[PDB]
């Protein structure tokens, strides 16, 4: 949500998963993004939609996307040896999506 | 004494004797201490109960110095008269009391008022007006209907209801076999 | 050019009076109907009028401003002639329209409308307060003290500048003790959500409606209106001047009540539907089974939620303490477990929800923020999504990615049924009574069934006994459970679902969204049962078996429960045991109520904390 | 002319009917007369019955009620001329004689239909007189306005005047007078304005807001401006809770004139007020009759009356016995010493409640909000650090910096009731220092500089860091506040949920008869729309032991207090705490309606402060 | 009870045709019954048999209304409208109801009942337009429920007087007069010492 | 209140019901054997309408 | 106080009212409150209990004067009102027994009680008795709506084959139609075979 200087309340500007709606997202490097950020994801891989409510705008936006990701395991090399869920940080809800 | 009108087995008129009117006792009774919710205890003069007007009726009549004065009831209250005489269409009577005119006739009679009886008569002739407007008004409900059938006593909804069917079955049969 | 209009007047006149189909004169009918029960206006049905005479419809089309203000004189002359004897006064009413021309989609409206009648639909996002319009000004000269009058009908006039008997160049006050005046409220319209096109931000209209129009609506309820696409000189580019919409017609779609005090607006064809309903000997089943058709298992989830739709029944005392009659419940559980799904569901069952994200959420936004007007500069009061899901479920997708300073905000608006405010020199409890419905995983994504209970689990107690269920929804890998599954799902993509969802409803087996959004409806305003004194036996000697199983199960661990056992919580299975004598509209609640109340709180709270 | 006369003369006929009106105009002109001359000052209006002139004239009532602006300026007018008749005075001064002061009109009872509130109120009522009921926000400042200008013509000897309209003025309509005053005569003489001989009236403006209360689903209040002048000016604070009766009336052009373009905005309306009554009971205090007085004495002679009192607050929640206490010495609260060299000592106690999760924390505060004269609640998420103090505007009337109360202000001689007390921002929780230490909140912002009283008792409810109190850690581990600030509350009790199979039984078997309540005159399944005393009573209570008594410190209650003190002290205890001592001891003291702090007051305090110490 | 509840005090509507069916309507037969001196015979017991065995085709005759409507079902017969549903009489009615506010005008008792039953089932018996009969009767039904809203502010402990009211107006009010007008009576022979 | 019973009119009437719900039966025969049956038709819905009167009226009494 | 059973009674009264008449059709009426009715039957055995312990307590020598004029005055106005609930209750479920009685069975039983299950059927023999003598001739307990029709369609509503009635046979065969005269079809329309009028 932005402020505008002038008139001086709240609208909305789209996201990544809004301007790329019936398209793809890219996102390079996965791993390395802060886990605050991207657990923002999780209802745009599933229910398509973005459900912000902020500053007394409540509403929904459509986010289809198909989103593609890139990402390194950790220590910055596979080790063939352990799980999966050994060699990467990430967790269940976001690996199934 | 009763009146032949309200009968034995009216079932609006048994709930209507159900509902308590304040009460002060002339007398000291010994036993009667469950009115006052502890058996143990007399009963002592000036002591102020509230009591149903199915016993309350009939303590007031005997003991002259009867068993107990009717104090006068809030819901015959010199602030209800005024409320009825300025607005009787809009005043909320079902929260003044559900039984309102069934309870102002029998008080009424308990007491011979004039003064109560023409207030009461007014209210019933004035409400009457309106109760006949939204029983003739037929949709092809409103909220300006809905909002004065909540306003409406267990008394005037049976005159409602009645005379709401009798419009209604009336345009049934002039507009369909 | 008045021999025109007393023609067009003449020709509506007699649309009143003789439009007919069967024995009944329907407009002359519905005119009186409202002028006893002090509605002065008219619904028109725009099929009628085409079929009376298409060249009345062609001139009302064709330039809407000069005509609808002509057909509401024809409508007062009507309106005194069938109610008033001559020979021996009413407002000007209101024309309202009804139509099926075909919606246009908000962001379609362009040049090419302006002036015309348009029908189309979108979410209320607002709603102003009352403004008042004038339709008569009584007037009096400055100067040479002439006195007149000016009526006026809000189509698209100003007070003279001649004194009309030098006087002077604007010689005109307005007495107000003599005028009049209507009622007219700026709405605000977003587009509905599956309109909007790719990758852009919903579009909005302003509009305006007067008279019995007016607080016909309440923000979030989707609608269709009728009205007048048309046009503002607003001081807000060049040649340029800001649409909106007279509105001639709202119809809100799911007969969703508006502003509303529990008024008995149902009809009696729909509640004997109701009241035959009620008194189905398999109506749990019928309920459960309608809750999210397309989601295979998760039975106890569809009883819950059927339970949260209810609510319990809230009570007064006269202490003047307030008892929440509203059921929260909290889905903890594995990835793709239908938990989302559900809260999508719980969306479209419920007659007032709201669902948002925790992740897309702040404080502020969930309850209520303080807002600057930039015209005042004064700071004003804006309701959050709590207060939009008044009376209703917020359904709080993401509640383990919630940050913590935003998830505290939402503690007071779960109990105690308020939100409180103390900024800018505003203060003030707003009323706010909602279910939550949550949604959450564990930390570690997964349940990790090996670790201890509380490791899993995020949330502080104090939040965790503000829910009268907790789910924790396992995924367990049994084979047969799988197949069973993926059959079902399979039946959806392959269009199998859907004929079996039509045949089960057809069947009695379930009963649809609009029907069952009516029911629920209806419930919340028809009971709001009280425990017999026989089942206060059965829960106090639960709850105090639940305690004592606790206190063991908390020595064997060597620690305080994670999720816990309260006195919140016996009012939880109280509230649940009210909410199941709601559904069949009984007015107590019994012994077999208490045995399936008890029975969902094991299967819920009781075994998510034995973990 | 012709009308005005006769409705005139109508009134008049009402004044001679129902004397008492006569008698009211001769009891304000008497008080007047001796303490301006004969020597704080009665107004001149009357409270009229509507009731009474229903009676009189049904014809002259529904033309108050639906035409004010036609029938109460004649109505106004008989009064003042009825006045003028009783009036006699020897040597009446210029400003007297020069004065335009007519008596004024205020209305009583029974409106029916023009009751409303300000989310009812609708373009339908406007130009009727209207009773509305709400609560007050946003008073703006008192301003004078011009009515009246006298000017001296030198070279002539002779005082012209002038009168002066505006649309909120007057309940009919003028052409508007300029606000310019005269400079020169007719003649051409010079012209000097003589003020004191001119008139001024007070004016202010009100915003009444919907009480939330009432709201409907998922709507936010709705308010209304009301315009208040002569004599009503500051009869309301913002928080009060009132009913004012006034003409509800349009004003202004409303887009109608050809200097705007937009067509879509509508008229401005205001409610020029005539009378206004304060409430307080969901009015403002109870005015206590004879027989009041004769109960409240009476029961304060039983030695059980702390467990009646207590055990009557908050009847449907079980045991807290101790707590309850402490409630009842909160609301009636001890007595402050305005003590020289600016040593002034605190009457107010302080009460926080730290606790597991689901134990009446929140709804032991909801039962204060409830029973006491002035309650405000907080929540600590949903207050900011300004709109607890004080915050800065724009008086829009005036276009000028001002403050607006906060919720520490606006509760001055209340309860402030601050729920999630640890969820407080740090910025926020430096503003409750500043009331709890100095009684007083200090400004220093938008080049306003200022002390505002803010006298009030904090009750709180916080719970411990982890969601329950852990039994293995020590206080300052488990309460997440500065040992500074749980310094300043005289009781910070400490209250767990813990198992025990009788208790659980015994508070299962109260909260299901507390489910099981019918209230009278409902039917079954309807959804809503040896001693103890009743609220009302126990309100009643309170007030006649706030307003009655003030109890003095005593020796036997000193050789117990700093025996009970030095015992504490000797085996978290501070300098502050020998002064809770004394306060419980002067409340408990209020509760017996005695003037002397007895050996048991100093008994009872001491037990109940060892009891939030130890958790006896 | 053995009545019904919604009969106890009143009659239900087809109650109110059943009375009206009970009238003379004068026909014109579309068949000759009547034998020449140069069979089945009707031998009715609660109207006259006589009027029935006389027809001959075309040369109007009265019966009973709900012989004329059961013939009518047939095409054996039409019915003749009475001279009060002609847009003649029914014009001068309505100058009349607007002419004298305090009274209804002289209409016959069931001009309601047979306008409906007539509209439905001789519809192509009237030598009026159809559509202006039907009109007018709503200008008549609508100018005498407004002198009734103006009637009804008069209830009262004695008695009112109704002259001109059809017996569908009186069994429409029926319920609401007399409920109210005994209550009113309840209440001042309460006040009686 | 309860009227008095029409004593010698009831006797009548369920005399002439009887006599004339024979009659019906009777005219019915020939019809086994002009043969226009209009008049049957009125003779049967006329009792329908008498029956219904007296049961109506029985009934409320 | 002792009143106070009986107003539970009579607000299930004043429900069951309701009930039969807001529901268009016959509704199965309420299940008897013989827990209510046996508590209010108790009370009343105490309050002659107490009556009892008085009678005897005036020859004691207690102040019967006053104390038993009031005293046994108050008791008995307490059994006056529990007599006047349980009879108002009877009564109106009396009133629906008989309702059923010429609607129906003149053409639920484990809610009634044992009385009422004896009641109803010395009722339907006595309807059976009024029609089954002089009077015979009108069925009593047909239709009061008035025979305005003569020949009526019907469609049959359901199966149930070949059938015999006094008047004539049909075949109720599921989705036919007949156009046959209203009088003979009348009591299959109201047990529900029949459809249309
Ligand atoms: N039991 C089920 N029956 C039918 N469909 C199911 C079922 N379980 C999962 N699915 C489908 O698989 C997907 C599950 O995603 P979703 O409903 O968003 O999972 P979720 O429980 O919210 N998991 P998450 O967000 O990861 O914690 C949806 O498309 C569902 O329709
Ligand atoms: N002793 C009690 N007696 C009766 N009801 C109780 C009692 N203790 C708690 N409750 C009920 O428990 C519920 C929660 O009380 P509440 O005041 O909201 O809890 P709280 O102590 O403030 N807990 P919290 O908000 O989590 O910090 C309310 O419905 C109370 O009435
Ligand atoms: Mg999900
Ligand atoms: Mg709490
Ligand atoms: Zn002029």
């Amino acid at each position: 949500v932005r402020k505008d200087p002038i008139t001086k309340e709240w609208t909305l500007e789209g996201g990544a998963l809004v301007l790329a709606d019936k398209g793809v997202c890219l996102i390079d490097e996965f791993d390395k993004m802060n886990d605050q950020d991207r657990t923002s994801i999780h209802e745009a891989m599933e229910q398509q939609s973005i459900s912000i409510s902020k500053a007394g705008i409540v509403t929904t936006l459509q986010a289809r996307c198909s989103i593609i990701a890139a990402a390194n395991p950790n220590g910055g090399r596979y080790n063939s040896t352990l799980p999966l869920a050994q060699n990467v940080s990430l967790t269940e809800p976001i690996l199934s999506r | 004494s009763h009146m032949a009108s309200m009968g034995y087995y009216d079932i609006d008129d048994v709930l209507a004797d159900g509902t308590e009117f304040p009460c002060k006792f002339q007398y000291d009774i010994p036993g009667l201490g469950y009115l006052e919710n502890n058996p143990g205890r007399p009963i002592t003069k000036n002591t102020k109960l509230s009591l149903p007007l199915w016993l309350a009726r009939i303590l007031a009549i005997v003991g002259p110095v009867p068993f107990v004065e009717l104090l006068p009831p809030d819901m015959f209250s010199t602030k209800v008269m005024n409320a009825i005489k300025t607005d009787p269409v809009a005043l909320d009577l079902h929260s003044i009391n559900s039984h309102f005119f069934s309870l102002a006739i029998k008080w009424i009679m308990l007491f011979s008022e004039k003064e109560l009886a023409n207030v009461v008569s007014e209210l019933l002739l004035q409400r009457a007006q309106e109760l006949n407007h939204h029983a003739s008004s037929l949709s092809i409900t409103n909220i300006a209907t809905s909002t004065f059938l909540l306003k409406l006593e267990e008394m005037e909804k049976e005159i409602y209801k009645k005379s709401h069917e009798s419009y209604k079955d009336t345009k049934r049969w002039m507009f369909k076999k | 050019n008045d021999d025109d209009n007393t023609e067009i007047i003449k020709s509506f006149k007699n649309f009143i009076l003789e439009f007919r189909l069967d024995s009944q004169f329907i407009y002359r009918d519905q005119l009186r109907n409202n002028i006893l029960v002090k509605n002065y206006s008219l619904t028109v049905n725009m099929e009628h009028l085409i079929g009376y005479n298409e060249d009345i419809y062609k001139k009302l089309s064709d330039e809407p401003s000069d005509i609808i203000p002509l057909f509401e004189t024809a409508i007062t002359q009507v309106a005194k002639r069938i109610s008033i004897l001559s020979r021996a006064s009413l407002p000007t009413f209101q024309l309202i329209l009804n139509s099926n021309a075909n919606q246009i989609p908000l962001r379609d409206l362009d040049s090419e409308h302006v002036s015309k009648i348009v029908r189309l639909s979108g979410i209320i996002i607002s709603t102003s307060v009352l403004s008042s319009r004038a339709t008569y000004l009584s007037i009096m000269c400055r100067n040479c003290r002439h006195t007149t009058s000016i009526t006026i009908n809000n189509f698209n006039v100003s007070l003279p500048r001649s004194c009309l008997s030098n006087c002077g160049p604007d010689p005109y006050i307005i007495i107000h003790e003599s005028s009049k005046f209507i009622d007219q409220q700026f709405l605000k319209l977003q587009e509905i959500p599956e309109l909007v096109p790719v990758g852009e931000m919903p579009r909005n209209l302003t509009m305006t409606c007067d008279r019995y129009l007016t607080n016909k609506v309440i923000p979030g309820t989707r609608v269709t209106i009728v009205g007048i696409y048309s046009i503002y000189n607003s001081k807000n580019g060049v040649a340029i001047r800001t649409p909106y919409i007279k509105i001639l017609g709202i119809q809100s779609d799911v007969e969703t009540s508006s502003i509303w005090n529990s008024v008995t607006m149902f009809t009696e064809e729909e509640e004997e539907e109701f009241l035959q309903l009620s008194r189905n000997p398999k109506l749990y089943e019928i309920l459960t089974n309608s809750i999210a058709p397309s989601i295979f298992g998760n039975e106890d989830i569809k009883k819950a939620i059927v339970c949260l739709l209810m609510g319990g029944s809230k009570k007064i005392l006269p202490d003047g303490m307030r008892l929440r009659g509203d059921i929260n419940v909290l889905l903890l559980g594995d990835p793709g477990t239908a938990k989302s799904q559900l809260l999508k569901f719980v969306e479209k069952v419920s007659p007032i929800a709201v669902y948002t994200s925790g992740k897309g959420s702040s404080a502020a936004g969930l309850t209520a923020s303080v807002q600057r007007d930039p015209m005042t500069r004064e700071f004003y009061l804006e309701g959050g999504a709590m207060v939009l899901a008044d009376g209703g479920v917020v359904c709080i997708d993401e509640f383990d990615k919630m940050r913590d300073e935003d998830r505290v905000a939402i503690h007071e608006a779960m109990e105690q049924q308020t939100i409180s405010i103390a900024k800018a020199g505003i203060t003030t409890v707003l009323n706010s009574r909602t279910s939550v419905l949550a949604a959450a995983n564990p930390i570690y994504g997964r349940y990790d069934d090996l670790k201890s209970p509380g490791d899993n689990i995020d949330f502080q107690t104090t939040i965790l006994s503000r829910f009268d269920m907790i789910f924790i929804v396992k995924d367990d890998h049994n084979e047969e459970r799988d197949i069973s599954i993926a059959n079902h799902v399979i039946n959806i993509h392959t269009g199998n679902a859907n004929a079996m969802q039509n045949q089960q409803e057809e069947n009695g087996s379930e009963i649809s969204i609009e029907k069952m959004k009516r029911y629920i409806t209806y419930c919340r305003l028809k009971c709001a049962p009280r425990l017999s004194p026989q089942a206060a036996e059965k829960l106090s000697s639960n709850f105090v078996t639940i305690r004592k199983q606790l206190l063991i199960n908390e020595l064997e661990s060597t620690e305080r429960s994670s999720i816990p056992i309260t006195i919140r919580q016996l009012e939880a299975i109280i509230r649940i045991t009210e909410s199941l004598a709601k559904l069949e509209l009984s007015p107590i609640a019994q012994e077999r109520h208490v045995d399936e109340a008890i029975r969902l709180f094991q299967a819920s709270t009781m075994d998510a904390a034995s973990q | 002319d012709a009308v005005f006369g006769d409705r005139v003369r109508r009134f008049q006929e009402f004044l001679d009917t129902f004397t008492s009106y006569r008698d009211s105009v001769r009891s304000i002109q008497v008080y007047n007369s001796n303490n301006a001359a004969n020597y704080n000052i009665l107004p001149h209006r009357i409270i009229i019955s509507l009731d009474d002139l229903r009676e009189f004239d049904r014809s002259f009532w529904s033309g108050i009620l639906v035409e004010p602006a036609y029938f109460i300026p004649p109505a106004e007018k008989a009064l003042t001329d009825l006045a003028d008749s009783m009036d006699d005075v020897p040597h009446p001064n210029a400003s007297a004689v020069s004065s335009r002061h007519p008596w004024k009109l205020s209305f009583k009872g029974s409106f029916g239909a023009h009751a409303l509130s300000p989310r009812t109120l609708t373009a339908q009522h406007l130009n009727k007189l209207v009773s509305v009921e709400g609560i007050v926000t946003k008073t703006s400042l008192v301003r004078p306005k011009l009515i009246r200008s006298v000017h001296y013509a030198a070279k002539t000897g002779r005082f012209h005047y002038r009168d002066y309209t505006d649309a909120t003025t007057t309940l009919t309509t003028r052409i508007p007078t300029p606000a310019i005053y005269p400079t020169e005569d007719t003649e051409g003489n010079k012209l000097t304005t003589e003020y004191g001989y001119s008139t001024f009236i007070d004016h202010q403006r009100i915003t009444v807001q919907e009480m939330p209360e009432m709201a409907p689903a998922g709507q936010l209040p709705r308010s209304i401006d009301v315009i208040l002048d002569d004599d009503l000016v500051d009869k309301t604070k913002p928080g009060d809770r009132v009913n004012v009766v006034g003409v509800f009336k349009s004003l202004g052009a409303g887009g109608m004139n050809q200097s705007n373009s937009n067509t879509l905005i509508g008229f401005k309306t205001l409610i020029l007020g005539n009378t206004v009554y304060p409430l307080h009971a969901r009015a403002a205090r109870q005015m206590l009759t004879d027989f009041d007085i004769r109960n409240i004495n009476k029961l304060s002679k039983k030695k059980d009356i702390f467990d009646i009192l207590s055990q009557s607050l908050a009847p449907s929640i079980y045991g807290h016995d101790h707590i309850k206490k402490a409630i009842l010495l909160m609301l009636m609260g001890g007595v402050e010493k305005n003590l020289e060299n600016g040593s002034h000592l605190r009457g107010d106690i302080n009460i926080l409640m730290v606790g597991d999760p689901s134990t009446a924390k929140s709804q032991l505060l909801r039962f204060v909000l409830n029973t006491a004269s002035l309650a405000i609640a907080t929540t600590g998420r949903g207050s900011s650090g300004v709109g607890l103090t004080a915050a800065v505007t724009t008086d829009r009337e005036t276009g000028e910096r001002r403050l607006e109360a906060g919720a520490m202000v606006l509760a001055d001689r209340g309860v402030v009731c601050i729920d999630e007390f640890d969820k407080m921002t740090d910025v926020d929780r430096v503003a409750i220092h500043e009331v709890m230490e100095q009684q007083t909140v200090t400004i220093a912002k938008a080049g306003i500089h200022t002390t505002l009283n803010a006298r009030c008792s904090v009750i709180a409810a916080a719970n411990p860091v982890f969601g329950q109190y852990d039994v293995n850690r020590d206080p300052h581990q488990n309460i997440a506040l500065p040992d500074s600030l749980l310094s300043r509350f005289d009781l910070l009790f400490v209250v767990t949920d813990d198992i025990n199979e009788i208790r659980d039984r015994s508070i299962s078997e109260h909260v299901l008869r507390t489910h099981r309540y019918l209230p009278p005159g409902y039917l079954e399944g309807e959804p809503v729309r040896p001693k103890l005393v009743t609220i009302p009573f126990l309100r009643k209570y309170v007030q006649y032991a706030k307003e009655r008594v003030i109890p003095q410190l005593t020796q036997e209650a000193i050789n117990v207090i700093v025996k009970n003190y030095t015992d504490l002290r000797n085996d978290p205890i501070t300098a502050r705490t020998l002064e809770t001592l004394i306060r419980l001891a002067t409340a408990h003291a209020k509760v017996r309606l005695s003037k002397t702090v007895n050996k048991v007051d100093a008994k009872v305090a001491a037990n109940l402060l060892r009891f939030a110490l130890l958790g006896e | 009870m053995s009545l019904p509840a919604h009969l106890q005090q009143t009659f239900s509507p087809e109650e109110i045709q059943f009375i009206v069916e009970n009238e003379p309507i004068k026909i014109f037969p579309r068949i000759t019954t009547r034998q020449k001196i140069r069979h089945t015979r009707w031998q009715l017991i609660t109207t006259d048999d006589k009027a029935l065995n006389n027809m001959v085709a075309m040369r109007s005759t009265e019966v009973v209304l709900w012989i004329a409507l059961l013939l009518k079902q047939q095409s054996k017969c039409s019915i003749v409208a009475p001279q009060w549903l002609t847009t003649k009489e029914l014009d001068r009615k309505i100058q009349y109801e607007k002419t004298h506010p305090d009274r209804f005008s002289e209409l016959p008792w069931n001009w309601l009942v047979l306008a409906r039953i007539l509209f439905n089932k001789a519809k192509d018996d009237f030598h009026d337009p159809i559509h202006e009969l039907r009109g007018k009767i709503q200008d008549l039904r609508e100018i005498r429920q407004i002198k009734v809203l103006k009637g009804l502010k008069y209830l009262n402990e004695s008695h009112l007087q109704l002259d001109n009211l059809s017996l569908l107006e009186i069994n429409e009010l029926r319920p609401f007069i007399t409920e109210i007008m005994d209550k009113l009576r309840e209440i001042h022979t309460a006040s009686l010492t | 209140e309860l009227l008095p019973y029409p004593h010698q009119l009831m006797k009548r009437l369920l005399n002439r019901i009887s006599m004339q719900s024979q009659l019906i039966e009777n005219i019915s025969m020939g019809f086994l054997d002009n043969e226009s049956k209009l008049p049957l038709l009125c003779m049967e819905t006329e009792l329908e309408r008498l029956k219904f009167v007296i049961r109506s009226y029985i009934r409320c009494r | 106080m002792y009143g106070d059973l009986g107003n539970k009674l009579v607000l299930e009264a004043k429900r069951t009212k309701q009930l039969y008449a807001r529901s268009n059709q016959d509704v199965n009426l309420p299940m008897y409150h013989e827990d209510i009715i046996r508590n209010i039957l108790k009370e009343v055995s105490n309050l002659r209990k107490n009556t009892e312990y008085l009678k005897e307590q005036q020859q004691l020598g207690m102040l019967d004067d006053k104390v038993a004029k009031c005293q046994y005055f108050v008791t008995l106005l307490c059994m006056e009102r529990n007599k006047r609930c349980l009879l108002a209750y009877q009564r109106l479920r009396t009133d629906i027994l008989d309702s059923m009685a010429w609607n129906n069975n003149g053409l639920d039983t484990n809610n009634l009680s044992h009385q009422e299950q004896e009641y109803l059927k010395e009722y339907c023999d006595l309807i059976t008795d009024l029609k089954s003598g002089d009077l015979v001739d009108i069925d009593l307990s047909g239709s009061l709506v008035p025979p305005s029709d003569v020949f009526i369609d019907v469609r049959v509503l359901k199966d149930a084959g070949e059938i015999q009635t006094e008047y004539g046979v049909f075949n109720l065969i599921k989705d036919s139609q007949f156009f046959v005269r209203q009088s003979d079809v009348e009591r299959l329309i109201q047990q529900g075979y029949l459809q249309k009028i």
